[PDB]
């Protein structure tokens, strides 16, 4: 033993156990979620009130990368931020080179070769974040979800956090029921309730919701929060549900 | 670069490496320094473990830091060579960018210094050297004797030995030296060195070395036969 | 990130045993058997094709390399170790000689080289020795023909003949009782399909055998005419057909 | 300071060495001693642009100095003077090189002889009876040629010195100041006061 | 993070000892032995390569002696890959002074150097020290004939005769009881092949199991010569000498 | 083994708290600022008879007004009192004015946690600073090897320190004169130390607005203990 | 336990020791409290001193003419990070024309702070601070935490006993938001608040530390005299 | 080539009396023959009771007093709001001067 | 016992990280077979979508390295990105460089050595990946050249990789032991790889819907990777005779 006292050693059964600690971290977090659209992604987020003591609205936890990617995730909320400062100079440069905004699938792999590449020695921690992310290219629209060892996949709809099992079980619905396909403005309401259905987990603190969207024909392929009408119609949705 | 840090702080708030860096220099050969009223003289043992070695070329205890300053040491023998390089460097230095050499003080002060650094740099264990530093300030006929040791601390002293058995040499020192009264001449200065070598050395032969400094750059190592003429002398008195 | 490893792996122990290169050499035990033997006018070198599979082509493997056109090398451990040395062994035949001297280095001299490599991987921070011991068989107009083993603490010595990895230590033996001081190169070839059969099990041929020799010029494997100082490489690779044409007079 | 002068006779080598340091258009010293002793028995004067002689002189004597220390030994003049020629050979290639000429007058301890090296700011050596550097040779070296002997005593040396100097005051547009004369032989270095 | 797995070469332990340098000293005494003699008129080499084969090639074969220049030679006791490091060290050190003064080195300069090298290694770097231990046998014109030793401390020293490597106890005593400061050369040779003839571990001491040289003033006229002794050569003083 | 810059579960720095235990083994130095200005006071402590105890330099001038005192591990200091003198000198080259003493201090303390895997390891000493600005006038400043700096009335360090604090606490009060302040370094330090007090074996010295920096003579510091002594058989 | 040798381990639960231990240097720290109106910014910071004889531990460091903090944990820390919010302020200032908004003066100090989370080495900060402000989206008040989490809110407090100024905050929480061009007022809550922290000791003269910013107020900080006011 | 030196023309004039002082200066901006501005101020006031202007270049002259209004900011912090006496400023901007010794601040400056 | 953390010899003489690197390439569960035709060369590999709520056509295991070379990989996916990404900027740079195309085996070979300095360099790990590159040659035709963490590399008539590759090996050896040539011969890359894919079945057993494989094709001049129609159209006629 000792094995999972340093980070990239491999232990008899090949695993890399600060890779596998890391992800508890990720499992102790608040609940986020995406949804793929018809044109597009819906990302929702679960903010717990600690306190009356926080202003309402002003924490925003949702991070936008360039103009037309959206970026949450569920864990140690700092190693997020410097995630999403690492993927803006990725996009940075990758514009300046190249002049068009960089695909969704080229901005996975940037996010996903440098957690990988902290995975590769012991004079770093792993990252302790699971992190949901996509938007609209050229090609159309993309999701993606991203793991402290550095793995991603592409998704129809994806789940992180504390309550994943229940959104998990509540986005696998969606896809079945739907196959077809669903509208931005439906899954902003799916995603509503999604978050306040996965909020059971953490039912001891009551709790904020923030949404956001990409959407072709809704936004213009360009990120943006759910404000105001929008997000109070989707609220009431979700109330009206669990009820 | 290799940055470990090596020589750190205990709970009980010492540091080893320091203290152990003390314990080679117990190991070392003894070395005396006492000084006269218009002289100094630098005194070490030559362990007699090692005979068919030769004498001509084989390191020697004192060394020539300047034509005024000398340093003599126990401890790890290749630890010493840099802090004497570094020393001879320092004094070229000094008459190069002051136009006066270098006090003794001064270079004591940087040889500590040195030795200081070497206890809180990465990377680096610290010398297991103590130094006994000699000499003249320039147009000066006041005697300088100064000792410096691995943790960097240094000071004056009227006499001091160092390394093993400086113990006994010492005690001795400190009933035989009288500050109102030092050493009047050379002969009185180098006998109450011999004298206190014979409390540790063995054999009076080639087991100890004797080393004169007088005012002005003048430096001089005495020979076998003079030595043991000291040697001689002191037993007879002592057969009463 | 940066590499922090700045110190050495391999130090002695209380009884001045440098563990990691005792450990390396182990791992040349364990490893297939090589040889080399010296004649009056050629050096042979020989090992056997282990190959990994019978899926595998075991003719892109190949364990005796051309370091020079008069140099030749094999080993017995760590295949990919063996290789990337190789690789080092001919670039630095180039950088610390021939953009020199404008010729290619004696036996003795490129074997110093590699020996260095092997030596600073033994010293150097972060980084363990190289789990190989090497043969090299060579040519020079001033030393004529020359076989040196190179061992993981980077220590070399001339050979008439010897063995390293699996069976050496009756190999070695087998060597003592056939060599002389009037061997021909045909002669030392046959001593060495000889002593090859001994620690093989399976199949024994030209496909599973990898055999070169160092003697005269080729000429006719220079690639070109018009230069008569410049007469080939004395280097040449045995064939398949020409290993089992004298395993039948064997 | 532009003149410098050198001579080796039987048993000693002369150096004699302009006294004149001129800033723009104003003599601001004459009494200046163009030289430094590198050790006991060696003597270099020197010769070139403003500061950068003695600068270069003292890290010269400098290095001198620490090797007599490490080794309790003096280095021969040959010795010395390949040391010099080396950090001036170094120096021409520099970004700025140090535009300074010397002569290193010497006795080896060893073979009892006098020894005379003549080196420019290039790092040219060469070992002479008789040298100099910039235009005093023009003047000087037709007597020279003329009068030296290998066998010459320290007084006629001197002698043949004064001829010299008699010569370039005379001829020389410029008024160098008289020279500071130095004998190096078997006891070491001693300046002649009275030129 | 790497801090785990450094042994730390260069600690004092609480006696003062440097751990690494000891050690180094152990590995240093199985080592064959090697052998100087300085005479009036000479220096003698003599040194035991260690379990040989009858397959090894032993005239182009060099373990023990090696030459630093025309002036001084070396006897190498301990890893020999790690010395040939601090040779090829040496021999451009010589050529830097050469160079520079236009003398050749003296001796004492060119082991100083490489001895502190050697002292670096246990003071800084965390780099294992050179399991190496030096006989310097050496010509200049200010000392005439040396002898020195250095080990992996750093520390060097000057003798009259020594031994390196393995059985240097009973070596010591040997040289210390036949030694005389009148010898001459021939005599050294004789008391270098005795010496070791009696402390060898092997059963008996033969021409392929030795390596010896010799630094005379025996070169024509005030010069001195370096001579590597060729197989048939050692073959031919140990017959001189009556020990085969 | 461990970080040097590791926390401890009670979230202290393992290396700093070990420095100040090896600060407590130092001898004993005391400071008491006055409106009249501010003393400072050593034990030199020699560790034999043969030893010129004048060579002894345990307190020491940074600037003309800025003095300071130290105990723990003095060779640490230097390369204290290196920074200190030239902060002091290059603020007057800068500015063309005295350098305050908090800011002083504050620049020497910026050394402290310059430790990590910079120095290898914090100072294993702490520094009395004590000076005169025209803006807060007479100050004492205590400076650790934690970085941390507090202002003091009076301040004890080394072995005798929570001793000589806690005589400090009864003695200090803010109509002290001078000489009062001389006196009552010399009594306290008297107190804590394990040998006789005399003129050879301690020290004194001061700080005031008019003369600056002084180390006391052993003369002046002879004459001080004899009047100590009277002032004491008085009552 | 076997994984809080350094910063760059996660433990089996995935926590991190050596951030949880310099957390703890802030509870150890001597209380401070932060509350906000729509108009003003207010933190009062309860002073520590070593003895009788020593000076009370400054705990209010000014940022910019708009923004400043106040600390609780290691001091040094403090200074470094502050001295980091100083440049950052001023390159908003010299380059860009522009006061730096206080929520991104947060997102700057969580960088800062997450870099000595992860690497080799180094140590996380041992200080918590509480920054407040005056910007173009009007008053600020933010809570940071040396793991990297910085909150924004509308009052808060950190150090020994904060528990209970937070629990007065909250049940104020209608009251003092409302107190909008009454600075006194605000500072008078902040004072009661920080009252509910105290134990054996009170509120004196050169104990209680006070700093106020505003829509016309400048970041200024309050001692001595100037606090004597509000005991 | 490219010159990165301008000359924006101005005039001022500084006046010391008995318990006060003054900096005055012109308002217009040129280059060569052109007007840039007939108001672009030039004196400025930089805290702490002191006013300067920096004539000649000046893209240098707003770098300079840009620098120094910041080396008054930071003479705050660092020493506890201490005011920056008009000696204590003069010594400072000799040092942001000669930093450029070698590409000046083509400026020649008055407080 | 730290000697079994980094990459320095064990008394026994082995690497037990190279070691456990090799058991993390099994920790997919998924098999990989590479076959040769005349003009052509094959791999197919298993396709495991275990969620629902995946994007089935982002999951995949094999890259196009360059436009002649293909890779597959075996083992987790960050591991196989890392080296895809590493082998596509080496086969780029060579390309730049020397003016032709980097062949199979040399890019294989290149590989290989950053993974030999892995398990000799202390402070790199190994990847836990096998990876088998493929192509046709325009010097030695049909070329299938795999990689190993040790270093190791070898080309291949044929191979197979994952946790039943030895049932996969076996099966296609007996088929070479039978035809007694070192390739499939046949015309049409399309028959050469329902070859491949009927032989994987034999071998682990299992039957395959268009869902359950994952197909690539190395021809002269160009690497492609099929579509699940075309692996459909593959499937149909295997099942018709
Ligand atoms: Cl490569």
């Amino acid at each position: 033993t000792g094995y999972d006292l340093s980070n990239s050693v491999f232990s008899p059964d090949g695993r890399n156990f600060q890779v596998e600690y890391a992800v508890k971290a990720v499992e102790n977090g608040t609940t986020s979620i995406g949804i793929k659209c018809n044109d597009g992604v819906v990302f929702a987020v679960e903010k717990l009130i600690t306190s009356k003591l926080l202003v309402p609205q002003k924490n925003v936890k949702i991070q936008v990368v360039d103009r037309h990617i959206g970026c949450v995730y569920s864990g140690l909320i700092p190693d997020g931020r410097h995630l999403v400062n690492r993927g803006r100079e990725e996009a940075a440069s990758f514009k300046k080179l190249y002049k068009t905004p960089i695909p969704i699938p080229a901005f996975a792999d940037r996010l996903g070769q440098y957690v990988q590449a902290h995975t590769l020695y012991n004079s770093v921690r792993p990252f302790g974040v699971s992190t949901i992310f996509g938007g609209v290219d050229k090609n159309g629209a993309h999701l993606y979800m991203l793991e402290p060892s550095g793995s991603y996949w592409g998704y129809k709809g994806a789940a992180t956090g504390k309550g994943r099992q229940s959104a998990k079980a509540e986005l696998e619905k969606l896809v079945d029921h739907h196959p077809e396909g669903l509208s931005a403005r439906e899954a902003v309401k799916q995603a509503a309730k999604i978050i306040y259905l996965a909020h059971e987990d953490n039912k001891e603190k009551d709790f904020e919701l923030e949404i956001s969207w990409c959407s072709l024909s809704e936004t213009n392929g360009l990120h943006k929060f759910v404000k105001g009408d929008l997000l109070q119609e989707a609220i009431d949705f979700a109330q009206k549900e669990i009820n | 670069g290799y940055d470990r840090a090596l020589s750190i702080f205990s709970p009980d708030g010492h540091i080893f490496q320091v203290e152990y860096a003390l314990e080679a220099v117990k190991r070392g050969t003894c070395a005396v320094g006492v000084k006269g009223k218009n002289c100094v003289v630098l005194g070490c043992e030559r362990r007699s473990t090692l005979k068919l070695q030769d004498t001509r070329i084989t390191p020697s205890k004192v060394s020539k830091i300047d034509s005024h300053v000398v340093l003599s040491f126990s401890g790890l023998n290749a630890d010493s060579r840099i802090l004497i390089e570094k020393a001879r460097v320092e004094a070229q230095s000094h008459r190069l960018t002051l136009e006066d050499p270098v006090t003794v003080e001064y270079l004591t002060r940087y040889v500590a210094g040195v030795q200081q650094r070497y206890t809180q740099s990465g990377g680096v264990r610290p010398f297991g050297v103590s130094t006994l530093i000699a000499g003249f300030d320039p147009r000066d006929d006041e005697p300088k004797l100064y000792q410096t040791e691995p943790s960097g601390i240094y000071s004056s002293w009227s006499a001091q030995t160092i390394g093993r058995n400086s113990k006994t040499v010492r005690e001795f020192l400190e009933k035989n030296y009288d500050r109102k009264e030092p050493p009047a001449t050379v002969e009185e200065c180098v006998k109450l060195t011999v004298r206190s070598l014979l409390e540790v050395v063995q054999t009076g032969a080639k087991n100890i070395e004797i080393t004169v400094v007088k005012p002005d750059s003048d430096i001089v190592a005495l020979s076998s036969e003079e030595i043991n003429q000291y040697v001689t002398q002191i037993e007879q008195e002592k057969q009463e | 990130m940066t590499d922090r490893y700045s110190f050495s792996l391999t130090t002695f122990s209380p009884s001045g045993k440098l563990g990691q290169i005792d450990y390396a050499l182990t791992a040349v035990k364990q490893g297939v058997t090589s040889l080399g033997i010296k004649a009056t006018n050629g050096v042979v070198i020989a090992t056997e094709k282990k190959s990994s599979s019978p899926l595998a082509m075991s003719e892109t493997l190949s364990k005796v390399s051309l370091l020079t056109p008069d140099i030749g090398a094999v080993y017995s451990g760590m295949g990919p170790d063996y290789r990337v040395l190789v690789d080092k062994s001919r670039k630095v035949a180039h950088t610390s000689y021939k953009r020199i001297y404008g010729e290619y280095p004696p036996t003795k001299l490129l074997v110093s080289e590699v020996a260095k490599i092997m030596q600073e991987a033994t010293q150097s921070g972060g980084v363990r020795p190289f789990g190989v011991s090497l043969l090299i068989a060579g040519h020079d107009e001033f030393n004529g023909f020359s076989l040196y083993q190179v061992d993981p603490s980077g220590s070399y010595f001339p050979w008439k003949a010897t063995a390293i990895g699996k069976g050496s230590v009756a190999a070695k033996t087998f060597l003592e009782k056939r060599w002389n001081d009037e061997l021909e190169l045909e002669d030392a070839i046959h001593i060495a399909l000889l002593t090859l059969k001994e620690s093989v099990e399976g199949e024994f041929n030209g496909d599973t055998i990898e055999l070169a020799i160092i003697g005269d010029e080729n000429p006719d494997l220079l690639g070109y005419t018009g230069i008569p100082t410049d007469k080939g490489p004395r280097f040449r690779k045995l064939t398949s057909q020409e290993i089992n044409d004298r395993l039948e007079a064997l | 300071m532009d003149i410098i002068l050198g001579i080796r006779v039987q048993d000693s080598v002369i150096l004699a060495s302009s006294k004149a340091v001129t800033r723009g258009i104003s003599v601001l010293k004459d009494s200046d001693d163009k030289t430094r002793q590198l050790s006991p028995h060696t003597l270099m004067s020197f010769a070139g642009e403003a500061g950068d002689t003695v600068q270069f002189a003292e890290y010269i004597q400098a290095n001198i100095q620490l090797y007599s220390i490490r080794e309790d030994y003096e280095l021969s003049p040959q010795a010395v003077s390949s040391f010099v020629r080396q950090e001036l050979a170094k120096s021409i290639r520099s970004r700025r090189p140090y535009q300074v000429n010397v002569l290193i007058g010497g006795y080896d301890k060893k073979k009892n002889k006098p020894e005379l090296y003549q080196i420019d700011y290039l790092g040219t050596k060469v070992e002479l009876p008789y040298g100099a550097h910039g235009y005093s040779g023009f003047y000087t070296f037709s007597l020279l040629d003329h009068h030296y002997r290998p066998d010459m005593t320290t007084e006629e040396g001197l002698d043949l010195l004064k001829l010299c100097v008699q010569e370039l005051e005379k001829r020389m547009p410029m008024d160098f100041k008289g020279v500071i004369v130095k004998i190096v032989d078997k006891d070491g270095i001693r300046q002649v006061d009275d030129f | 993070g790497s801090r785990r797995y450094d042994s730390r070469t260069t600690i004092f332990s609480p006696e003062g000892r440097l751990y690494q340098v000891e050690y180094a000293l152990e590995s240093i005494s199985h080592a064959g032995t090697a052998i100087g003699i300085m005479a009036s008129d000479g220096i003698v080499l003599a040194a035991e390569r260690k379990v040989t084969s009858t397959l090894l090639e032993q005239d182009t074969s060099t373990e023990k002696l090696y030459k630093l220049n025309d002036k001084i030679a070396v006897a190498v006791a301990g890893l020999t890959a790690d010395a040939e490091i601090l040779i090829n060290t040496a021999r451009i050190h010589a050529q830097n002074y050469l160079k520079t003064y236009n003398e050749d080195i003296p001796v004492e300069i060119l082991v100083r150097r490489l001895s502190d090298i050697k002292q670096g290694y246990t003071q800084h770097g965390g780099l294992r020290p050179f399991g190496v231990s030096f006989i310097y046998a050496g010509y200049d014109d200010r000392y005439g004939y040396q002898l020195y030793t250095s080990n992996p401390s750093g520390n060097y020293t000057g003798w009259k005769a020594i031994s390196v490597g393995a059985n240097t106890s009973a070596a010591q005593t040997l040289l210390q009881m036949d030694y005389k400061d009148d010898m001459k050369v021939d005599d050294a040779i004789e008391l270098a092949l005795k010496t070791l003839s009696k402390t060898t571990d092997s059963s008996a001491l033969t021409y392929d199991r030795l390596e010896f040289a010799t630094i005379r003033k025996g070169a024509n006229d005030g010069e001195v010569y370096q001579k590597i002794f060729k197989p048939q050569e050692i073959k031919d003083i140990l017959v001189k000498t009556g020990i085969t | 083994d461990r970080g040097v810059s590791t926390f401890s579960p009670e979230g202290r720095l393992f290396q700093v708290e070990y420095s100040l235990e090896a600060i407590k083994l130092g001898s004993t130095a005391i400071g008491i600022a006055t409106k009249e200005g501010v003393v400072l006071g050593v034990e030199k402590r020699a560790t034999s008879p043969l030893l010129e105890s004048d060579s002894i330099e345990k307190i020491v001038e940074i600037d003309r007004h800025i003095g300071c005192a130290m105990s723990g591990l003095t060779a640490d200091a230097r390369s204290m009192i290196e920074h200190a003198r030239t902060a002091a000198v290059t603020h007057n080259l800068y500015y063309d004015e005295d350098i305050n003493v908090e800011s002083l201090t504050q620049s020497v303390c910026d050394l402290a946690l310059r430790f990590g895997e910079l120095m290898s390891r914090p100072f294993g000493v702490a520094l009395l600073i004590a000076g005169h600005d025209a803006d807060d006038g007479y100050q004492l400043f205590h400076a650790e090897p934690s970085g941390t700096f507090y202002r003091y009335n009076a301040k004890a360090i080394g072995s005798g320190s929570e001793g000589a604090q806690a005589e400090l606490l009864n003695e200090w009060h803010s109509s002290l004169t001078l000489k009062e302040a001389e006196l009552l370094v010399l009594k306290i330090l008297k107190q804590v130390m394990e040998e006789k007090l005399d003129e050879n074996n301690a020290q004194l010295s001061c700080i005031t607005k008019q003369d600056g920096f002084k180390i006391y003579d052993n003369e002046k510091t002879a004459e001080l203990i004899k009047e100590l002594k009277e002032k004491e058989a008085a009552e | 336990n076997n994984y809080d040798g350094d910063t760059v381990t996660f433990s089996p639960t995935g926590r991190l020791f050596q951030v949880e231990y310099a957390l703890e240097a802030i509870k150890q720290g001597s209380v401070t409290v932060g509350l906000r109106s729509n108009t003003h910014a207010v933190l009062v910071a309860l002073k520590r001193n070593a003895d009788e004889l020593s000076s009370y531990q400054k705990k209010i460091i000014k940022c910019d003419e708009h923004m400043g903090l106040s600390l609780a944990g290691l001091a040094p820390d403090a200074r470094v990070l502050s001295n980091y919010l100083r440049q950052q302020c001023n390159y908003s200032s010299l380059v860009f024309n522009r006061k730096l908004a206080v929520e991104r003066a947060g997102h700057l100090l969580c960088d800062k702070a997450q870099k000595n989370t992860q690497s080799y080495g180094g140590r996380p900060y041992g200080v918590g601070l509480l920054i407040i402000g005056y910007d173009k989206s009007g008053a600020h008040l933010l809570e940071f935490q040396p793991s990297g989490n910085v909150t924004e809110l509308y009052g808060t407090a950190i150090g020994a006993r904060s528990q209970g100024a937070k629990t007065y905050l909250e049940r104020t929480l209608d009251t003092f938001i409302k107190i909008d061009g009454n600075p006194d007022e605000l500072i008078k809550a902040g004072v009661e608040a920080i009252s509910q922290s105290l134990r054996d000791e009170s509120l004196t003269v050169d104990n209680l530390s006070i700093a106020i910013v505003g829509k016309d107020t400048p970041f200024t900080i309050y001692d001595g005299e100037a606090v004597a006011k509000y005991i | 080539q490219f010159n990165p030196y301008g000359d924006n023309g101005g005039t001022i004039l500084g006046i010391a009396g008995e318990d006060f002082a003054v900096l005055a200066g012109d308002t217009r901006n040129i280059t060569d023959y052109s007007i840039n501005s007939r108001y672009e101020p030039k004196v400025f006031d930089c805290g702490d009771n002191i006013v300067m202007s920096a004539n000649g270049f000046a893209a240098d002259g707003d770098a300079l007093v840009k620098r120094f209004k910041n080396s008054v900011k930071w003479y705050h912090f660092d020493h506890n709001d201490k005011k920056l006496s008009i000696n204590s400023a003069a010594r400072n901007i000799q040092h942001l001067l000669y930093s450029r010794r070698f590409f000046p601040y083509y400026v020649y400056n008055i407080i | 016992g730290y000697d079994r953390h980094i990459t320095i010899f064990s008394p026994e003489g082995r690497l037990y990280q190279v070691e456990y690197a090799f058991k993390a390439t099994n920790q997919t569960n998924i098999n990989s077979l590479a076959v040769r035709g005349k003009d052509c060369t094959v791999v197919i590999s298993q396709k495991k979508v275990p969620d629902k709520l995946l994007d089935p056509t982002t999951v995949s295991y094999i890259f196009c390295i360059s436009r002649t070379i293909g890779m597959v990989v075996n083992g987790p996916i960050p591991d196989a990105r890392n080296a895809a990404l590493r082998a596509k900027a080496e086969a780029a740079e060579f390309r730049y460089k020397y003016g032709y195309d980097m062949p199979c085996d040399v890019l294989a070979k290149r590989m290989a050595n950053l993974s030999q300095i892995y398990t000799q360099r202390a402070y790199m790990r190994p990847l836990g990946v096998i990876l088998t590159f493929v192509s046709v040659d325009e010097e030695l035709g049909p070329s299938i050249y795999k990689t190993d963490p040790a270093g190791y590399y070898v080309g291949y008539k044929a191979t197979a990789t994952g946790p039943k590759q030895q049932e996969i090996t076996t099966n296609l050896e007996n088929h070479f032991k039978k035809s007694k040539i070192d390739h499939i011969n046949e015309e049409s890359w399309e028959k050469v790889v329902e070859f491949a894919i009927t032989h994987m079945i034999d071998a682990l057993g299992t039957e395959f819907s268009k869902n359950d494989l994952e197909v690539g094709v190395a021809t002269k001049d160009k690497f492609f990777t099929l579509s699940a129609e075309n692996i459909e159209e593959r499937l149909v006629a295997i099942a018709e005779q």
